[PDB]
């Protein structure tokens, strides 16, 4: 029963320091990559991941708010159902734990033009079974808008953190998923109408036979998870051909400094 | 011996400066103690000075040496230590120790050696050498230095001496050195300047170090000054040139001691003077308090202090020291707070005196707060965080007297002279943050405190009261009594002194550790009280000299160094090898276990987390600790700094972070320990981070780099990059930075705007204007590149830096300094990086880097090159460099197989006469020469042999020439060789071969025409360099002789891609052209390296696949083992150290005992190289192994030789070959190698072409060498390395050769691939094209644009165009491409020729040669050239103004190898009798300049200085030729004449002297004096004497009036007849054909003599027509004479004026010989 006699003072303790600690550490788990294999039948096309870009895309995460990236590429030459990934494109955005904000423009560079577009490939604090049903309207409402996006040729390739590691498991949307995700409104974790028979899982491997390569935003960067404030679905941005900086870089966070300065 | 590893902890003194030797301590004689409560009082009365016994006078200036008395400018007497100091300080160079109570006039005994330094470079002139020395002066605090530097520069002003500080910054500072005669400068800056080990350093000027207050040999600081002179006491028996030590020294025990590690003399350089030499007597006091409790010894201390201030206020200034700044201000408050208590204000300021004024009013206007609050009173605070213009305000009312009480810091102490008549130091105790706690105040400190009591002519006594704790009483006592004794601190820096040693190769091993430790202070000390150092009086009587503990000592060292990784320590052998992590630590001045800690931290993935935790765990900060008072204000700032910190606050090291954090913040931090200890952190990771980052740039990792060249620049302008790179303009206010961070836009964006839009962004817009300005002044370069395909694994990459922002030195300075990166695809690896320096002459221009990459196939995307400032945050361009679209030439042929033939008889030539050539000297020719003998001898066919160096293919080109002698009786064979040492070896031994055996001629051209005319037509064998060829075979359609050769044979054609290319590849082209031209065709055989791209050199030159022998290196006759090994020192010096032992090794390993070769970069590294193979071998297995002859038959050899370290080599079996060596030294060398005398020999690398020795080994001693043009080094032309390897290479001895390269490991895989695999060579002549075409254009092979691209069909650059587009600038191989980029050389080719004036275009189609190009061709020289000729010169140009204007002719930029020679032709330059504006050394033009003065003037010699005058007389007489057909087209009489003199100048080697008799061979100025004392100043009037006349005139040997008749036989004695036709028939506009004859007389078949000219030379003449005072140039003919010429000369007449002319008929060889007649002509 002490009031003021047995006095003890707060002191603060912000969450986004020990993040930024344990992000250090990323890059432990990219010699511990594990695609998920549970795929059958060789049915559809076989994606193909460089190892390079994907390493690159795991150290320049954080373990608890989403990011994700564009996936260009093409078929090798006389191997039309192998689409090799060439480009991985880091674009202006923000994320939780559960799903990643992205602006409505589709990346647009002159050196993409040659490449088509297969999907996208997003970070996730852990495994699931299913694809999640943020995904599967995500996927939907960016087809629904670009026309480029084929249903049958986009994919989304999770990048799970196991401790330890990462699993890799890539699907791809079916006509009932994208009907159903581009109509939803809810964004929470069961939706309405989602089902398990709106998507599908394809095949992936990982590679080092050859190298992807990144673009970036010309005059930002990519991380606004910082900034939500400065982020809008609406933003345009330029992309530059240049590899991303890490989530807790300084540049993503100028205000810690200034207003250190400032204190 | 059985040594013992030592705790060095237990042996060091842990006090430092506060340890007490002395068990006792006697005051002087009227001392006396007194109790008073809570403290005891010590009072020392002053000394009385020794009465002026020894009848010693003040000496006057006037009675000092006469170029001494400028430096005591406005004194009349030195003072008594100067006067009995003046003798062994300027009429000596006796090493000095001078001991004095401070004050006594040791600085001014310092400025007398100084003086006699000076003295030494005093010329008639008056002025001082002042380039031929430098002068250190070591003092212990920088804010003395910076006095010294203010003191010293003006009492030396009047001589023209610099002096000045070493400043932080490192390559704008050497700039500065180099005019800076007298550095004044800290132990520690002198310490880490000489731990750089560089050749091209300064250093080697020092003539003389004072070490002021060498008494620091007792602090902790000690171990530095021992380090310093201990390198430099070594260093002058390293190279014996001397340097004098002064020592200025406190009175203290050991200063006898001390001179012994001076190297003084005692009883010539010694001088003690006692305390009672003090200027001003000095009455002590020491007060030493008991009182243990905080509150009360705090309470006490202010109760002593005003009491001892009240004995002196209003009578005496009392200058108070305390210990802090802050504490300034809180004691000068205490203080006069209990005045006023006390109504004792009063006593320091009278009322009635204007003093009080001055004091309200400055008072008034000042801006500090405190001295404020105190100046009213009297009170004045001054300490370094003040103004400079309020510490000058308390500084200037202190000396009028104005304060009475002035509270201080130290830097007061030394940076100020401020003397008070009383000096309080009011408690001695002082927070040291690199002790981590409360210290006692250093004894140099305490010395300089007391030191300013009693001023010197206001006081008859001062009056020192020292505050102590009781306890301390006998130390202080002891300091200030002369009994103190001066201890070694060494051990304290043992392994960290010990590291330098060996980082600077210095110190190899332990015995040479134990040699440097005889050096040391420590070991004096250790000698004479040995149980002070842990050593016991029978340990000493057991080892005397203390050999076995100093090899103790440096045993434990080293295996501490070896432990932390910065040394290799071989315990059995004693051996040391330096690493690169050793070399850091030294270069970087960082101790030991904190590079063992960031060696054990650092990794590639490190964050800017575990970068900063790093920096916070180096043993500087090792006794840091975390106090509990601080922990609170730790707290606030753990918890909000931008970087996280993972480890908890009870940790030092996350204080130590935070620290850092908050700096670079610019915080300010309360707790006083805090405030300190930041500044102890951020004070050093300035240059710990500099360390971190060279490590991890060597190592390649491209993002911690990047993170910490960041964090250096963040630490240097404390500010993060997330901030406005705006502020980092001091000029610009902090209130608009800040409105531009809060209006968060990205910087870019104001590139933009007009200087409108930006004050319209930043919502203000006046500012506009300013902020475009500091934008646009912001460091920003532009980036392009070529890609430049070398193989499919190799790109030669190309950087166009263009800047991109206005220059201003307000802000810029001199120059920018930059990285250049090539990261990879995921920006992870370096592949490449380098220093750039923009310079600010160059501000605006391009700059052009090119550098190697490695690729690879499926290609990556792409790579990145960053430029990133040095300095500037938010500074960087990148450039990815994309390739989706490079072109990979296609992977090369297999080679062709050798094909196991049997081995070929030489009957096989079936030919007695040729089978005489071999048969004695081996009975078959070798597999690859009886490949390719059916195709050589039994065909025509052009032939290409390509194979290693060593596999014999000069023996195919003698195929080649053999059946050409069976062909044709009188057969012309061509044979060019690109290196004229290789033209002259070929022509030694073909002369043998086909001139004294076959009978048939063998001529080598000289490159004369006139002679190489002769030659070539009466030679059957006629060896040429390219360049030499070029020039005859440009005028091939008048000269038969050039397409009636039968063979052309061409060797070293791979060279065709190397520097002097070009030339090779227009002569082969040319060559095929003609053979085209005449339908009997030239055969061609050419000979090469191993090629990969082979085939296209042969489709060049018309050889076809059966004939074309494409051999790969693994075909050499004798096997090669080559061996590639790697060194990880990106640091020279220290790299070519750890390559000295490997190479011994290598030696031993690949051939203990037959002939090894090794090549090192410089001519200085020969003779080192040598000395440490001896060295090596002499502490090995084996002894003089090296040796294989007796002593008896080496001694005449030795005999001729001046270099006497080469006869010591010699002895010992190692020689030496370099640039320097007389040419038969060289022979001598040579002989001795082949005859198998001695087994090494260590070669310079320019020396790789013309060696005529061979080896079993051949070591390559790292592949670069600084050029000192460009200041920087430079990697071997891969050619040369080839030609080394070919050394290997015994075939009638060796059953293989052996070859190690040793080079930065950063080169191993470049020389991997291009010796294992043929090399892929390229054309550049389309960099090299103006002076070709100009040529053609002259001889009309090119008449138009078309003519010039069919032109280039011929060549090797367009063929290798389609096979390798990128490298040559093109995107495609289609017809088109090719046509259009053809279109665009020939374009930009001739618009640059018409533009010089050289050629002429009409109708935009056709060209035609002019004037200029025309004397362009025919004297070879470079269109530039000529063309800045017509601009400089004028139709009355100096002989002078011709000097130079040929001195800065294109040919001419070939010398770099001393700046220094030219600092010395500074003085040469006064001497020379011609005047021009500026001395600008490092320019090869220069050289040229001043190395032609010295030949005119006959001006002293030199070795290799000698071999670049004549390379320069190879070219003099055609560009004065030049000249003189310039000023003879534009018609201008005067300066052609001058310049056809000039030509005899040059040639006969004098001025204008009117005396020619120079010219006669053994004759001196008083054969001239004599000789115009009886009437002769021609050579015609001596020649005309009687014999026995002369013989007496002139004093005469036999042989040498022989040669001088001989000259006067060949001396010109020409009869001239001049002819006018129609003399009197001849109207204005119409013919004036004049006809001369020419008769000689006597005989003449003799070149011209000219001893000091180098080439042989024909006499020239020209015949001019003249009008003089018009200098109109009417008529000229250049003729050569043999006994009879006639000529005619043409005119059109001007007038019909009928008036006179004169006639001029000029040498361009003799002097004197010019006649000159008169002749009028009538028109009409
Ligand atoms: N999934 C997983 C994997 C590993 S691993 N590959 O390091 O051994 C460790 C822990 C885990 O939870
Ligand atoms: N060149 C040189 C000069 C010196 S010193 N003490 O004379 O400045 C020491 C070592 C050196 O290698
Ligand atoms: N130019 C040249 C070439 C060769 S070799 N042995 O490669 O054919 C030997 C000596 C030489 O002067
Ligand atoms: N790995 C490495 C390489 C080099 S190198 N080969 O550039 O001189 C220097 C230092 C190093 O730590």
């Amino acid at each position: 029963g002490p009031l003021g006699s047995m006095t003890q003072t707060f002191s603060s303790k912000t969450e986004w320091r020990v993040r930024a600690i344990s992000a250090a550490n990323l890059h432990l788990r990219t010699n511990h990559i594990y695609v998920s294999s549970d795929d059958i039948k060789e049915t559809g096309y076989t994606y193909i991941l460089p190892k390079n870009v994907l390493k690159k895309f795991i150290c320049i995460s954080d373990l608890r708010a989403q990011i994700a990236g564009y996936l260009y590429g093409v078929s090798p030459p006389d191997n039309p159902q192998v689409k090799e990934i060439r480009c991985i494109v880091m674009v202006p955005q923000w994320g939780t734990h559960q799903t990643v904000h992205l602006p409505g423009q589709l990346p647009q560079h002159e050196y993409l033009k040659e490449m088509e577009p297969l999907g996208w490939i997003h970070t996730q604090p852990n495994e699931s079974p299913q694809l999640s049903p943020q995904d599967v309207t995500t996927h939907a409402k960016i087809m629904a808008d670009n026309p480029s996006w084929d249903g049958e040729k986009t994919i989304i390739i999770t990048c799970s953190f196991t401790p330890g590691s990462c699993t890799l498991t890539a699907y791809k949307l079916t006509p009932s998923g994208y009907e159903w995700g581009r109509q939803n409104t809810d964004k929470g974790n069961n939706p309405k109408g989602y089902l398990p028979s709106h998507y599908e899982r394809v095949q992936m491997l990982l590679s080092d036979r050859f190298l992807g390569f990144f673009m970036v935003p010309a005059q930002s960067s990519w991380n606004y998870n910082f900034m939500g404030v400065r982020h809008d679905p609406n933003m345009k941005y330029e992309l530059q051909l240049a590899n991303p900086k890490e989530f807790y870089h300084e540049v993503h966070r100028p205000s810690h400094f200034l207003n250190f300065a400032l204190l | 011996a059985p040594r013992q590893v030592l705790d060095l902890e237990d042996l060091v003194f842990t006090q430092g400066s506060h340890f007490m030797a002395n068990k006792r301590c006697q005051l002087p004689d009227g001392s006396f103690r007194r109790q008073r409560k809570g403290y005891e009082e010590v009072h020392v009365p002053a000394l009385k000075p020794k009465p002026f016994g020894s009848e010693e006078q003040l000496l006057p200036v006037e009675k000092l040496p006469k170029y001494a008395q400028a430096g005591f400018e406005g004194f009349k007497t030195l003072n008594r230590i100067q006067s009995k100091l003046y003798r062994a300080a300027l009429e000596t160079d006796e090493n000095l120790l001078l001991c004095a109570p401070t004050g006594a006039g040791k600085t001014n005994v310092a400025l007398m050696c100084m003086l006699r330094e000076i003295g030494k470079h005093i010329n008639m002139d008056g002025t001082i050498n002042v380039d031929d020395f430098k002068i250190i002066y070591i003092a212990p605090m920088r804010s003395l230095v910076q006095e010294m530097v203010g003191s010293f520069g003006k009492r030396l002003a009047t001589y023209g001496i610099t002096v000045a500080e070493l400043t932080g910054d490192h390559q704008l500072c050497k700039e500065e050195i180099s005019a800076t005669q007298i550095i004044v400068c800290t132990p520690e800056k002198w310490d880490i300047i000489t731990r750089k080990g560089g050749e091209r350093t300064y250093t080697q000027l020092v003539r003389l170090i004072i070490l002021d207050e060498i008494h620091l040999l007792h602090d902790d600081r000690g171990p530095v000054l021992e380090a310093l002179v201990a390198r430099a006491i070594r260093n002058i028996e390293m190279t014996q040139e001397d340097v004098r030590l002064i020592g200025l020294s406190a009175t203290l025990p050991n200063y006898e001691d001390v001179a012994t590690f001076l190297r003084v003399d005692p009883a010539k350089g010694l001088f003690y003077f006692d305390n009672s030499f003090r200027p001003v007597p000095l009455e002590q006091t020491y007060v030493g308090i008991t009182e243990k409790k905080a509150i009360k010894r705090f309470q006490i201390m202010n109760e002593i202090v005003y009491e001892k201030i009240m004995e002196h206020a209003g009578k005496n200034q009392v200058l108070v020291f305390v210990h802090s700044r802050k504490e300034t201000g809180k004691t000068a408050r205490a203080i006069r707070d209990m005045c006023l208590e006390k109504d004792t204000l009063g006593l320091f300021l009278r009322e009635g005196s204007a003093s009080t004024e001055v004091l309200r009013t400055e008072a008034e206007q000042c801006k500090n707060l405190e001295l404020k609050d105190l100046l009213p009173y009297g009170f004045a605070i001054h300490h370094a965080g003040m103004t400079r213009v309020d510490r000058t305000l308390v500084e200037d009312l202190f000396a009028d007297k104005h304060i009475q009480v002035l509270v201080s810091t130290a830097t007061l102490a030394w940076g100020v002279n401020l003397p008070a008549h009383t000096v309080i130091i009011k408690g001695t105790q002082v927070y040291s943050p690199e002790k981590g706690r409360w210290t006692e105040l250093g004894a140099l400190d305490i010395l300089q405190m007391l030191g300013r009591a009693g001023r010197p002519q206001y006081d008859t006594k001062g009056e020192g009261i020292l505050i102590t704790s009781h306890g301390e009483l006998q130390y202080y006592l002891s300091l200030l009594n002369q009994q103190l004794p001066i201890e070694s601190q060494m051990v304290s820096k043992l392994p960290d002194m010990l590291n330098a040693e060996i980082v600077l190769g210095n110190v190899q091993n332990a015995k040479d550790a134990v040699n440097w430790l005889g050096y040391a202070y420590l070991y004096i000390r250790m000698l004479r009280s040995p149980t002070l150092y842990g050593i016991s009086h029978d340990d000493l009587k057991g080892d005397p000299l203390l050999d076995q503990r100093r090899l103790d000592l440096v045993h434990t060292a080293a295996l501490m160094l070896d432990k932390n990784n910065l040394v290799k320590y071989d315990k059995k052998t004693g051996n040391f090898q330096v690493t690169e992590l050793g070399r850091i630590a030294s270069h970087y001045y960082i101790t030991n276990d904190t590079v063992q800690t960031y060696n054990q931290l650092l990794k590639p993935t490190l964050s800017e987390i575990e970068l900063f935790r790093v920096f916070s765990l180096s043993s500087e900060f090792k006794n840091i600790t975390v106090r509990e008072e601080e922990k609170l204000e730790l707290q606030k700032l753990l918890e909000r700094v931008p970087i996280p910190v993972k480890e908890s606050i009870e940790e030092p090291s996350a204080k130590i972070n935070v620290l850092l954090q908050a700096f670079i913040s610019q915080l300010k931090l309360e707790g006083f320990a805090l405030m300190a200890d930041m500044v102890y952190v951020t004070q050093s990771a300035g240059r710990l981070m500099r360390a971190i980052f060279e490590i991890v740039l060597n190592r390649g990792w491209a993002q911690l780099t990047d993170k910490t060249l960041n964090l250096c620049k963040m630490i240097d302008k404390r500010m993060w990059q997330s901030m406005c790179p705006l502020r980092q303009f001091r000029k610009l206010p902090e209130e608009v930075v800040k409105k531009i961070e809060k209006k968060n836009f990205p910087f870019e964006r104001l590139y933009d705007l007009n200087h409108n839009e930006i004050g319209e962004l930043i919502r203000m817009p006046k500012m506009g204007k300013t902020i475009h300005k500091y934008v646009h002044l912001f460091p920003k370069l532009e980036l392009s590149v070529h890609l430049q395909p070398i193989t499919r694994s190799t790109l030669k990459v190309e950087l166009t830096i263009t800047p991109d922002f206005q220059w201003d030195e307000k802000v810029h300075g001199s120059s920018e300094a930059f990285w250049i990166l090539v990261e990879d695809v995921d920006s992870e690896v370096i592949l490449h990086h380098e220093y750039f320096l923009l310079k600010a002459k160059y501000a605006q221009d391009e700059h052009l880097i090119t550098f190697f990459v490695p690729v690879f196939e499926p290609l990556p995307p792409q790579y990145f090159i960053r430029v990133v400032s040095d300095r500037w945050l938010s500074c960087e361009t990148q450039l990815p460099v994309s390739f989706r679209h490079l072109i990979l030439p296609e992977k090369y042929p297999p080679p062709t197989e050798l094909l196991d033939l049997q081995p070929l008889p030489v009957s096989a030539l079936r030919n007695s006469a040729f089978e005489s050539l071999y048969q004695d000297k081996f009975p078959f020719f070798n597999p690859i020469q009886t490949q390719v003998f059916n195709t050589v001898y039994n065909s025509d066919d052009n032939v290409f042999v390509g194979a290693p160096t060593g596999s014999g293919k000069t023996i195919c080109a003698e195929f080649a020439i053999l059946r050409m002698l069976l062909q044709s009786s009188e057969g012309r064979c061509v044979y060019i060789t690109p290196m004229e040492a290789l033209a002259e070896q070929v022509y030694m031994d073909w002369y043998e071969k086909f001139q004294d055996r076959l009978n048939k001629k063998v001529v080598l051209l000289t490159g004369e025409t006139s002679t190489d005319l002769k030659l070539l037509g009466k030679g059957n064998i006629i060896i040429s360099t390219p360049e030499k060829w070029d020039i005859l075979s440009r005028r091939w359609k008048q000269r038969k002789n050039v397409q009636n050769i039968n063979l052309f044979v061409v060797d070293e054609v791979h060279l065709i891609g190397g520097e002097n290319g070009p030339v090779l590849e227009v002569i082969c082209s040319r060559m095929r052209y003609i053979s085209s031209q005449i339908e009997r065709p030239i055969r061609i055989v050419a000979l090469s390296s191993s090629l990969s791209n082979a085939k296209d050199v042969a489709h060049w030159l018309g050889c076809s696949a059966t004939s074309t022998f494409n051999f790969h290196p693994n075909v050499r006759p004798v096997p090669l083992e080559l061996h590639i090994q790697g060194f990880n020192i990106s640091h020279t010096q220290t790299r070519l150290l750890s390559m000295a032992k490997p190479v011994y090794h290598a030696i031993t390993k690949h051939s203990p005992k037959k002939p090894v070769i090794v090549f090192v970069p410089s001519r200085k590294q020969t003779r080192l190289t040598a000395i440490d193979i001896l060295t090596t071998c002499a502490a090995d297995i084996q002894r003089q192994r090296f040796l294989h002859c007796t002593e008896k038959d080496l001694i005449p050899y030795l005999e001729k030789l001046s270099d006497s370290t080469l006869k010591e080599t010699l002895l010992n079996g190692v020689g030496y070959l370099h640039e320097g060596l007389s040419p038969m030294e060289r022979r001598l060398v040579e002989q001795l190698f082949s005859s198998g005398a001695i087994q090494v020999v260590v070669a310079s690398r320019s020396l790789c072409w013309g060696m005529n020795v061979a080896a079993h080994l051949v070591i390559i001693m790292d592949t670069q060498y600084y050029n000192g043009k460009i200041h920087a080094y430079v990697d071997y032309p891969i050619y040369d390395v080839l030609q080394m390897v070919g050394h290997a290479n015994r075939p009638l001895q060796d059953d293989e050769g052996r070859c190690v390269i040793m080079c930065q490991g950063s080169k191993k895989d470049f020389f991997k691939k291009f010796l294992y695999e043929p090399l892929p060579v390229e054309s550049h002549l389309d960099h090299c094209m103006h002076d070709h075409f100009n040529a053609e254009i002259v001889t009309k092979t090119i008449e138009n644009k078309q003519d010039a691209v069919d032109y280039l069909t011929w060549t090797f650059l367009y063929r290798r165009m389609t096979q390798n587009p990128n490298y040559y600038n093109l995107q495609g191989i289609s017809h088109r491409h090719l046509s259009d980029h053809l279109s665009e050389l020939v374009e930009q080719t001739l618009s640059d020729l018409e533009q010089s004036k050289c050629i002429s275009i009409e109708d935009e189609m056709d060209v035609a040669p002019l004037n200029l190009g025309m004397i362009a061709a025919y004297y070879y020289i470079n269109y530039t050239t000529i063309e800045l000729f017509s601009m400089s010169l004028n139709a009355k140009t100096k002989v002078r103004g011709l000097i130079e204007i040929i001195s800065n002719a294109a040919e001419y930029e070939n010398i770099p190898i001393r700046h220094h020679e030219d600092n010395l032709l500074r003085q040469l330059a006064q001497k020379v009798p011609h005047k021009l504006n500026n001395p600008k050394f490092n320019d090869p033009h220069v050289k040229t300049n001043l190395l032609l003065q010295a030949h005119l003037s006959r001006m002293q010699l030199s070795a290799e200085l000698q071999s670049d005058t004549e390379e320069i007389l190879s070219k003099a007489i055609r560009l004065i030729q030049a000249c003189v057909d310039v000023l003879s087209s534009n018609g201008w009489l005067s300066p052609a004449l001058a310049a056809m003199e000039l030509a005899q100048m040059v040639t006969q080697a004098m001025w204008s002297k009117d005396s020619y008799l120079k010219q006669l061979p053994h004759f001196t100025s008083e054969h001239i004096k004599r000789c115009t004392d009886k009437g002769v100043e021609s050579v015609f009037d001596i020649m005309e004497m009687e014999d026995e006349e002369r013989n007496a005139l002139l004093q005469l040997t036999d042989s040498q009036i022989a040669d001088v008749a001989r000259f006067c036989n060949r001396y010109p004695n020409i009869e001239l007849s001049y002819e006018v036709v129609d003399k009197d028939s001849i109207r204005s506009g119409g013919p004036v054909v004049v006809l001369v004859q020419l008769e000689r007389e006597e005989e003449v078949t003799g070149p011209v003599i000219a001893p000091l000219f180098p080439q042989k030379r024909e006499e020239g003449w020209w015949v001019v027509i003249g009008d003089a005072k018009s200098n109109s140039l009417i008529s000229i003919k250049r003729l050569t004479l043999q006994q009879k010429a006639k000529v005619k000369l043409d005119f059109v007449a001007p007038a019909t004026g009928a008036h006179n002319y004169t006639l001029y008929f000029m040498s361009d060889a003799y002097m004197g010989c010019d006649q000159e007649y008169k002749f009028s002509v009538d028109v009409k």
